[PDB]
């Protein structure tokens, strides 16, 4: 029920400014206060600010102070935080959470945090995934495979099967090309017999360029 | 503005060995400190708050300790599940997040299941080809990738992308990527995959003819 | 560095009750209410957002609004009838503690109570210090309102009449005190001693003398 | 979980006190400390403030330059050195634990849930004066015929603040402490008094615990037929 639900991945300009919702379910937004988490590629978590959404009140980190502006609108459930004067360090993934105050123990804690939301400080153009098949040449395993290559900005998602086929899904993180363009492979590794019986569909979907592609492997 | 010491930085520990983490501050916290589960490519969960109050819903065998300046996490029995960045954040004054621990699994060693994937016709027809070799589930970490076309060793060609470890068997997948011309992939036939690992005896290969 | 709210509100037995606190600190902070009684610490009845401690019936509930405040008793019982002191936490510069100027709340103005009237003569001991005086004892009573007259056999005294402004029982009723100081040789003179304690036209005259 | 204040009592004008609050039951370092004081009949007023252990001080303006606010960790006493004191300083001083620090988050939502007793101060160019007990011999018009009204009359006491127990405490039924007159002479007045058996009025002894603070009298009279 207790759901912080956060707006799709952007990718701005450097000197730009970005705005990131924050969408708040099954809880009163009121009845709590919002934090805003920074998170750098593969570096620790950086606290950005908090509000009051009930009343208004911010208290920002010195750092990010001056850059950060966090707002909230109660009667649409929404925190939003804004950014600007984009810089290349600040291209990280942000996290909206809620805390709420424990009246047995006397004590409030962040407990629930948002999905996420990725942010890319580039001035390249916006590109749709090439997909490629992944099939060999002619033991018991064998193994499938989609090539999402030439695209911007990060990221992508590869589903099998319409999200029934799980297990043996191996999505690699993309890797940067010295063409400024992103590329990922996701395999499946499924057993010989299943194959030639079953249909073997990938679900790639890039939500920047509203591209979503639907490629059988045989 | 309290500074954060988070030690250790990476661990590597056998499923049901005793972890343990300590988050050490600049200044006393009053026991206003918490634990969260950060994992891979997933939102951070809290486990543990003001030192030892554990969250509903939480395993048992995570608990906190500590007071003033010293605070200290552990799990009990370290499970395939528990595979993480663990964090530890004051909230006294202000709020800082420690630097994080790399929670891995210690395992037997798993041999690399590998397999070479030619350019499709497809992606031929843009005048590029990207041959892809695969090590599906495989322990420990460390593997080598040695492309080859026609005997002729490939450096520089190559571009590789591991996996976070898995949240059942514990064991990583490899990805290395050779990337040539229309034209240089026509000039030549056998393109292989010389894949070195400790699961290996001898270094293995796997290629393909082209045609 | 003001918070302001009505000096006196007025309820009924059932009947429900919203006491305003007016602050420029009410905007950024969170109004904290206290009950007190008189001779009484202050209590703590609501707090932060509608936050109400143990113990505390569910009849108060904590309202807000801006600059506004607000304490609302549901169902207004005797018990409840006290000074409110609403209270914030500023956060700027050097006065971080703002308290208003309280709210007297009176609930029904019934059921009335009559006076209990207990007269003492002046002590042995009290006469051989060459000192004398009859100690007039009203107590369990409502309104509080009473007027004490002192008489000599028949006469009425005027001086020498010290006596209490009613005050709050624990039953939450009234009570009152009355002393005439005398010299042995007045009080030897007589002849007996009244005291008549009226009430609501109702008078209760209790009677000594030297016997 | 307690908070008892010591040191208040009679200071003439200009003078000095003096004022010692002690924490119980709780960690007094890693809380906020204030002072809150009463002028009777008049609401609360804030004095003073001290944090967690930072240890950030605040004042109100018109005790400013006077009263210096400190704590001893160590010892769990909050401490108030109220100096150059007016007549208007008269009142009856709360110490109250303020659960979140200025410095702390969440101190929006603060508040003192945890109170003190109340140590009475009064500011007068007049002396202090103890009481004269007198025992209330026994009345048999009130509250049956097989009970019986005794009484202690505290006669002629200065400041306020006098304490009236019956039997070392023990007897608590019955007890009923009226409130004191401010007589003319400017000395206040008290009575209590405690319905007790008729039958048991000769068997069972009653003495009441009359104590002054501020003068360090304590009388136990016995009050007989
Ligand atoms: C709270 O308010 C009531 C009502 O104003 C006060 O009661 C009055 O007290 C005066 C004497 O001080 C009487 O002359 C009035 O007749 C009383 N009115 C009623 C309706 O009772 C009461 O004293 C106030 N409480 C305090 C502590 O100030």
């Amino acid at each position: 029920q207790v759901q912080l639900v956060q707006s799709g991945a952007e990718v701005k300009k450097p000197g730009a400014s970005v705005k990131v919702s924050c969408k708040a379910s099954g809880f009163n937004i009121k009845d709590t206060y919002i934090h805003w988490v920074r998170q750098a590629p593969g570096q620790r978590l950086e606290w950005m600010g908090r509000i009051d959404p009930a009343n208004g009140y911010t208290k920002y980190d010195p750092k990010f102070q001056g850059r950060v502006t966090i707002t909230a609108d109660t009667s649409a459930s929404t925190a939003y935080m804004e950014l600007s004067s984009l810089r290349s360090e600040d291209e990280a993934v942000y996290y909206c959470a809620r805390e709420g105050y424990y009246g047995n123990y006397g004590v409030y804690a962040m407990d629930y945090w948002g999905q996420g939301t990725l942010v890319t400080v580039s001035s390249a153009s916006t590109k749709g995934p090439s997909v490629f098949p992944l099939a060999p040449c002619s033991e018991s395993t064998a193994a499938l495979g989609c090539l999402v290559k030439d695209y911007f900005p990060e990221p992508v998602t590869v589903s099998w099967n319409s999200g029934a086929l799980t297990s043996g899904v191996h999505t690699f993180p993309a890797v940067l090309q010295s063409s400024g363009l992103y590329s990922l492979s996701s395999v499946v590794t499924v057993p010989s017999s299943s194959l030639g019986t079953k249909t073997y569909t990938c679900n790639v979907d890039h939500k920047p360029s509203n591209t979503k592609v639907d490629k059988r492997v045989e | 503005d309290i500074q954060m010491t988070q030690s250790p930085s990476s661990l590597s520990a056998s499923v049901g060995d005793r972890v343990t983490i300590t988050c050490k501050t600049s200044q006393d916290i009053n026991k206003y400190m918490a634990w969260y589960q950060q994992t891979p490519g997933k939102a951070p969960r809290l486990l543990i708050h003001y030192t030892s109050a554990l969250q509903p819903g939480i395993p048992s065998r995570f608990s906190g300790s500590g007071s003033g300046r010293d605070y200290t996490f552990t799990i009990s029995s370290l499970q395939p599940e528990d595979i993480a960045t663990y964090y530890c954040l004051q909230y006294d004054n202000l709020w800082t997040f420690g630097q994080g621990t790399k929670v891995e699994i210690k395992r037997t060693v798993a041999a690399p299941s590998v397999f070479i994937f030619p350019p499709s016709d497809e992606q031929l027809k843009s005048g590029t080809a990207s041959v892809v070799c695969l090590l599906n589930n495989f322990y420990p970490r460390e593997a080598k990738v040695q492309w080859k076309v026609d005997n002729a060793l490939q450096s520089g060609n190559s571009q590789e992308s591991v996996t976070e470890q898995d949240s059942k068997d514990s064991t990583y997948s490899l990805s290395s990527t050779l990337t040539l011309s229309k034209a240089d992939y026509e000039k030549h036939k056998v393109y292989a995959c010389e894949v070195t690992h400790q699961g290996l005896s001898s270094p293995v290969t796997k290629s393909f003819n082209r045609g | 560095s003001e918070l302001t709210q009505d000096p006196a509100v007025s309820v009924a037995l059932g009947q429900t009750v919203r006491i305003t606190c007016q602050g420029d600190s009410l905007r950024s902070n969170y109004a904290s209410w206290y009950q007190q009684k008189p001779g009484q610490a202050p209590l703590l009845v609501i707090y932060g957002k509608n936050y109400r401690p143990s113990g505390i019936p569910d009849r108060f509930s904590g309202s807000y609004s801006g600059n506004t405040a607000s304490l609302t008793i549901s169902g207004a019982q005797a018990e409840d009838e006290a000074d409110y002191y609403c209270n914030s936490r500023d956060s700027s510069g050097d006065h971080p503690v703002v308290f208003g100027g309280g709210t007297n709340l009176t609930v029904l103005g019934q059921p009335k109570a009559a006076p209990s009237v207990t007269l003492f003569p002046p002590s042995s001991e009290e006469l051989q210090a060459n000192k004398a005086t009859l100690v007039c004892l009203i107590s369990d009573f409502y309104p509080g309102a009473v007027t004490v007259a002192w008489k000599a056999d028949s006469s009425p005294v005027k001086a020498g009449v010290e006596t209490t402004t009613p005050s709050k029982q624990s039953n939450n009723k009234y009570a009152a005190s009355s002393y005439l100081s005398l010299t042995p040789e007045q009080w030897k003179s007589h002849r007996s001693y009244s005291c008549q304690v009226t009430h609501e036209g109702s008078t209760v005259e209790k009677t000594v003398a030297p016997t | 979980v307690q908070l008892v204040e010591s040191g208040g009592g009679l200071v003439k004008p200009g003078g000095s006190l003096r004022l010692s609050c002690a924490a119980s039951g709780f960690t007094f370092s890693s809380y906020s400390m204030s002072w809150v004081r009463q002028a009777p009949g008049k609401g609360l007023e804030w004095v003073s403030s001290i944090s967690r252990s930072t240890p950030y001080i605040y004042y109100a303006d018109s005790v400013k330059g006077r009263f210096t606010i400190s704590r001893d960790n160590a010892k769990n006493s909050l401490y108030l050195q109220m100096n150059s004191l007016r007549a208007e300083d008269t009142a009856v001083y709360y110490c109250a634990r303020d659960l979140w620090s200025p410095d702390s988050n969440y101190y929006d939502q603060s508040a003192f849930d945890i109170w003190g007793q109340g140590t009475m101060v009064t500011v007068s160019s007049a002396s202090t004066k103890g009481p004269s007990v007198f025992p209330l011999a026994p009345s048999s018009k009130s509250t049956s015929g097989g009970t019986a009204a005794l009484g202690c009359l505290v006669k002629d006491y200065f400041p306020e603040p006098v304490t009236v127990s019956w039997n070392s405490g023990a007897l608590t039924s019955g007890v009923h402490t009226f409130p004191a007159v401010l007589q003319s002479s400017g000395l206040y007045s008290l009575s209590s008094v405690v319905t007790v058996p008729s039958s048991s009025l000769g068997t069972q002894t009653y003495i009441c615990n009359v104590n002054h603070k501020p003068s360090n009298t304590k009388v136990d009279k016995k009050v007989e037929p």
